[PDB]
């Protein structure tokens, strides 16, 4: 069933931005989706969504662009101890000059760029880059 | 296709959709405030009845009930418009 | 005169007074009254906006609330009226429990309930600033810069009372709660 | 059927199970509705639906079994005849 | 996509955003909770209670007329049931599923159909043991089943 409500979005606006789709709503919704959304909102790679308050549990529809090639979503959430933070980053990105491995720790929800100027480990959620 | 301004779906695209899948969920049912013949008393049935309406006074029966909307009796009035 | 309609702790005269005795004067009135007597608030502020015109917030203990709404419009009316040049409407003082860290521990303390939590409070002030009008439903933006606009979908019964008001309200939470909100009058379902 | 009724009078009214209480609950009068099974033995049916006949007192026979009847009663165990005194929401009575 | 079948469907309620009462209604918090409370007096499920309030009546929803939920009115009273509702509608089930086979001792599509409704009955009872509305104890028998109803 709905295990993880990231792998559900994450999945649907990868799968969106495929097919070049201007705009796409994500169904479930949560805190962790907006913390995670924004972050991907600073460095580009979408542009603004607007979060539909159904009384439950919250639809966004996010606003996309054409930037985003992939994002993904690492599904044990393995705890980051720093020193791993590098060969991650190797074989989880592209390359050494761009992409973001959003994670999850101690000081809110970041990069792994804002996690590193901080000096913190903590729980890989997912990677756009 | 490549542009569907989800947010600002006009009005008919939402009741062609079925009620859990629209933007925000409401339902598609509804109160009406009902006349019949005989007492001048007004009942508020509720459309989807499930169970058989009767009157406040007595004798008539308002609604026998089906699938899908109820079955008002003969002839009887009612009434939508509010919220 | 003054002090006999706002016992709470908090006296400070200025408008308070004023306010509670135009409270008091509305009881020297026909039908608008004893309904009055058992009726009270706690504080009252005068806030400016915008635009430059003023509004009068004014909060209620909370179990009065429900009772407040059934005087509300006949309320405004007349002391909009009479304390002229600006915009009023009621409030509930709701408590707002700051929330247990490990930090901030659980030595005891009674529970924390949703409805004293935090996002219930700044909610339930929405559906007190406008009462006639009701939610219907909101959306939260999210600019570009992280700025979190809200947006408000009010009904259209007593539209006309608060089509006016808006950017009272706009200006209200932003003193109340600190967050920027604008309000838009829909289609129907 | 008289399963669902009984069940609520078991609950919330008044009643005697079986016999000879029964039956004194008819001599007395307090009882209106005596409920017999099939296999009360024929006598005892002829004679309790006479002498319920009597005090004008409503029978029944339940399409039981001594058995089903003590299962619907709520009772754990064998019940031939019953006698109910006084309803709860039930209408038993009609 | 459901317990205990293929179907994979949906076809549920859905209330709206508004939540504040809706202005027909006369009544209030103590009427409701006046007729409520006569209408399990009578004898009917807390599922029933709600069905009869909303097309007869007018209740939309009892929750947001009074304070609380139609089974907190009925149990802060003490007109609840002995056991959950939602269960004994399954013990019912099983017992009537029971009979039928104790005289068709063929009837293979009886026997999921008890064996499911057994497990949709366990099932259930283990939270109402750890929810604690039932007494850790109680447990189903076949025999004890048929007077639990
Ligand atoms: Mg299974």
């Amino acid at each position: 069933v709905r295990m993880n409500v990231l792998a559900d979005a994450l999945k649907s606006i990868n799968n969106a931005e495929k097919r070049g789709k201007r705009q796409v709503l994500i169904r479930p919704c949560s805190k962790v989706i907006v913390r995670f959304l924004t972050v991907m909102m600073k460095h580009g790679y979408i542009g603004e969504f607007e979060i539909i308050d159904d009384h439950r549990a919250g639809k966004i529809v996010v606003n996309l662009t054409g930037r985003l090639n992939k994002c993904g979503v690492i599904s044990p959430r393995f705890d980051v101890q720093l020193k791993d933070l590098e060969k991650w980053q190797n074989n989880l990105l592209p390359s050494r000059q761009f992409g973001f491995i959003v994670l999850t720790t101690s000081a809110g929800i970041m990069d792994h760029e804002e996690a590193r100027r901080k000096h913190t480990g903590g729980k890989i959620l997912g990677f756009f880059f | 296709p490549l542009a569907k301004d989800l947010l600002h779906p006009s009005p008919e695209e939402e009741k062609r959709k079925h009620k859990k899948k629209r933007l925000v969920q409401s339902p598609n049912s509804y109160f009406m405030d009902v006349k019949c013949p005989g007492c001048y008393k007004i009942t508020t049935v509720f459309s989807h009845a499930q169970t058989v309406v009767l009157c406040v006074g007595c004798s008539t029966v308002l609604c026998q009930p089906t699938g899908g909307k109820a079955r008002l009796t003969e002839g009887c009035s009612f009434r939508r418009k509010q919220h | 005169s003054a002090k006999i309609v706002k016992p709470n702790g908090e006296k400070p005269d200025e408008f308070e007074s004023g306010i509670s005795q135009a409270l008091l004067e509305l009881e020297m009135n026909s039908d608008l009254k004893a309904q009055l007597r058992e009726l009270n608030i706690t504080a009252a502020k005068e806030i400016e906006v915008g635009g430059g015109r003023k509004a009068i917030i004014i909060f209620v203990p909370v179990p009065q609330l429900k009772s407040f709404q059934k005087i509300q419009v006949r309320l405004v009316r007349e002391l909009e009226k009479k304390f002229s040049g600006k915009h009023v409407v009621f409030i509930a003082q709701r408590r707002i429990l700051p929330k247990p860290t490990r930090k901030s521990r659980t030595k005891n303390k009674q529970k924390r309930p949703r409805s004293r939590t935090l996002t219930a409070v700044h909610d339930a002030i929405l559906e007190d600033l406008v009462f006639p009008s009701e939610i219907v439903g909101k959306r939260i933006r999210v600019k570009l810069d992280g700025s979190r606009l809200i947006k408000v979908h009010l009904d259209k019964a007593q539209q006309n009372n608060v089509e006016h008001k808006v950017e009272t309200f706009s200006g209200v939470y932003k003193k109340l709660t600190g967050k920027d909100v604008n309000f838009e009058f829909p289609e129907f379902q | 059927s008289i399963n669902s009724r009984l069940q609520l009078v078991m609950k919330s009214g008044k009643y005697v199970l079986g016999y000879k209480q029964t039956l004194k609950m008819i001599r007395q009068g307090k009882a209106k509705l005596v409920i017999l099974a099939n296999n009360c033995p024929a006598l005892r049916k002829s004679e309790i639906e006479y002498y319920a006949m009597l005090a004008k007192t409503g029978v029944h026979h339940y399409s039981g079994n001594n058995i089903e009847l003590g299962t619907a009663c709520g009772k754990y165990y064998r019940v031939c005849t019953l006698a109910i005194i006084d309803p709860g929401d039930s209408d038993i009575i009609r | 996509g459901r317990m205990h079948a293929p179907g994979k469907g949906l076809s549920q309620s859905a209330l709206p955003y508004r939540r504040s009462v809706p202005t027909w209604l006369k009544l209030t918090s103590d009427d409701v909770k006046e007729q409520i409370y006569k209408l399990a007096k009578k004898g009917l499920t807390p599922s029933q209670i709600g069905v009869i309030l909303r097309d007869s009546h007018g209740v939309a929803q009892v929750r947001f007329v009074t304070g609380n939920k139609i089974l907190r009115i009925l149990k802060s009273k003490g007109l609840a049931p002995d056991l959950p509702e939602d269960l004994y509608h399954l013990i019912k089930k099983a017992v009537a599923v029971r009979k039928h086979l104790e005289r068709n001792r063929k009837d293979k599509d009886a026997k999921f159909r008890l064996i499911l409704i057994e497990s949709r009955i366990h099932r259930l009872a283990r939270y109402y043991k750890t929810k604690r509305v039932l007494p850790p104890n109680w447990k189903y028998e076949s025999s004890t089943a048929s007077a639990l109803v």
